[PDB]
């Protein structure tokens, strides 16, 4: 899928999306959701 | 993070 292998993503029932990266270890509200649409 | 605190990181969070 358009995920990237190094990438971990979950969307939360509030409707936010945070992508943990298990790279750095940190959950990411900073999406590439919101960066493609 | 622009968004409010998001989930403690665990691998795979359940929510």
């Amino acid at each position: 899928g358009p995920l990237p292998p190094g990438w971990e993503i979950r969307n939360t029932a509030t409707g936010r999306v945070y992508f943990v990266d298990h790279n750095n270890r940190t959950t990411q509200f900073t999406d590439p959701r919101l960066s493609a649409n | 993070e622009l968004e409010s605190p998001p989930p403690p990181y665990s691998r795979y969070p359940m929510d």
